[PDB]
């Protein structure tokens, strides 16, 4: 992505900032949420096996 | 070849933010005088009328 000289932050569809400009260096880097997901557990039946 | 404001869309990027902190009610435009105020020419001394 390319930021106009007045632009600092970035956004998508919500309040959370999708991309961001570092104060120390003009380079811009995008942010993605740290991995999440539902741990579903499979089993063949405690009666049958553990 | 458009005398008046053209038909179209152009977005105005921000230029500058001055912390002047003053009160503003009226404004005027500064112009460049190419001709001479002491001696005004009959015509063409200025910029094409
Ligand atoms: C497991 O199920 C079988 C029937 O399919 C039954 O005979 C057995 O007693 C059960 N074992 C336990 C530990 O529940
Ligand atoms: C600015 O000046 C006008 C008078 O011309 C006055 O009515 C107004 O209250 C002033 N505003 C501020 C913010 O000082």
């Amino acid at each position: 992505k390319k930021f106009l000289p007045f632009q600092q932050f970035g956004r998508d569809i919500a309040d959370t900032t999708d991309a961001v400009r570092d104060p120390q260096t003009l380079e811009i880097l995008d942010i993605t949420p740290c991995s999440f997901g539902g741990v579903s557990v499979i089993t063949p039946g405690t009666n049958t096996s553990n | 070849l458009v005398r008046d404001l053209p038909q179209g869309f152009s977005a105005l990027e921000p230029l500058v933010d001055l912390p002047i902190g003053i009160n503003i009610t009226r404004f005027q435009t500064l112009l460049a005088l190419h001709r001479s105020y002491l001696t005004p020419g009959d015509s063409s001394s200025g910029w094409t009328a």
